[PDB]
């Protein structure tokens, strides 16, 4: 019973920025893991970032550092900040949680660049 | 007293948690690990090689009964450990080695009793670090 | 903030570059002697045989002090590798601990060649989300 | 370089307690590992507890439970709680310290557990 809560996206031109926002919500072991996969048209599930209950981070491997996932003072909530974003990171962004070695999933995010 | 415990040689008739098996606490992120580890197994022999797992090793376990056919888990046979690739049919369940070198155990649950302790989420390699 | 993962390096880009960095992993690093500064994602099977498998997250101590029979980070002309050190004599050689793999020959008068540190030891934990 | 000077040991009777304790003059990096080892008159030194400046411990495999290594509020001190103490356990029980993968030793403390 874990229900994921997405915010942010958008449109927005290459070098630019966009936030997006999971709240989590539901019955959260306070050990679990929070990040968002990507998937854009034609291309596989990608880990775009995630972050641990105790600060553990991890980044996808086109990341090169352009992007901060962040946990707040809120609680089971994470943000991730998409600095120099490229017409090559358009795509659908899904919130996801695992615990207990399970997976909870969101609906998804738009987010796409223009030029 | 605050990381995953770390657990070494198990006497028999006594839980694999029990304090007196605990020989450290190591500070490590649980949910580094999915499912997250409970606990550090430190691994005997070389019966999982062939998958990177040396005697030595740390095994992550997470604590469970809920393994899924073709994970490795952390079992108890007659009060015996052992790491193995799991195969359940029934109740002869067949535990595989990754070492060519030995051969898969099948345990009749009419014979021994036979415990899940929980499934391998990974290894930590640390040696003797004083 | 703990432990830096490092994935594959752009050739021309130093190793702890900021955008080769693809996390930060809460590991006490004293659990390693000497201590981790960093977890290296390894690429390839050829340490198989001790344990050192593709996708191993090898810590490593930062240091240019390593003896021959150690296991070491190194860097062949821009091409990072995890191999064991053989130094003897004005040679230096980088060994697999796999069968189908040859060893390697560094001579510094063809290749840049950089130790970057030395392995401690490996976290399997693959992907946890 | 590092200078460890020990205190606590000498003779019990089995059964009972006794603490010894470590502190580590010098040039300390800030990540290290303290400890003691010990050794049996004849057998080898081997490892009793272990404690790194991060708060992680590990204990030899004779221990079971029955010691405790912590870290004091004092800075680059360590004590060992030795409980239960068996005649097995009488040895010379050295101090040690780790940085950057470089040993120190202490001078030595004997402890005595009598039948």
């Amino acid at each position: 019973q874990v229900q994921l809560v997405e915010s942010g996206g958008g449109l927005v031109q290459a070098g630019g920025s966009l936030r997006l926002s999971c709240a989590a919500s539901g019955s959260i072991r306070s050990l679990n893991a929070m990040g968002w996969y990507r998937q854009a048209p034609g291309k596989q599930r990608e880990l775009v970032a995630a972050i641990t209950s105790r600060g553990s981070t991890r980044y996808g491997d086109f990341v090169k550092g352009r992007f901060t996932i962040s946990r707040g003072n809120a609680k089971n909530t994470v943000y991730l900040q998409m600095n120099s974003l490229s017409v090559e990171d358009t795509a659908v962004y899904y919130c996801k949680q695992t615990q207990l070695g399970y997976d909870y999933w969101g609906q998804g995010t738009q987010v796409t660049v223009s030029s | 007293e605050e990381g995953l415990p770390l657990v070494g040689r198990v006497a028999a008739g006594e839980p694999l948690l029990a304090q007196q098996h605990i020989e450290g606490h190591y500070q490590v992120d649980p949910s580094l690990f999915k499912p997250n580890a409970d606990f550090l197994l430190r691994v005997s022999g070389m019966s999982m090689k062939d998958i990177g797992i040396m005697d030595g090793d740390l095994l992550a376990v997470h604590k469970t009964q809920d393994v899924r056919n073709g994970q490795v888990v952390v079992a108890r046979i007659d009060d015996e450990v052992t790491v193995k690739r799991l195969k359940k049919q029934g109740n002869k369940v067949e535990l595989l080695p990754e070492n060519s070198e030995f051969k898969p155990i099948v345990v009749d649950l009419r014979q021994q009793s036979f415990t899940i302790e929980g499934l391998a989420v990974g290894v930590i390699r640390n040696g003797d670090w004083l």
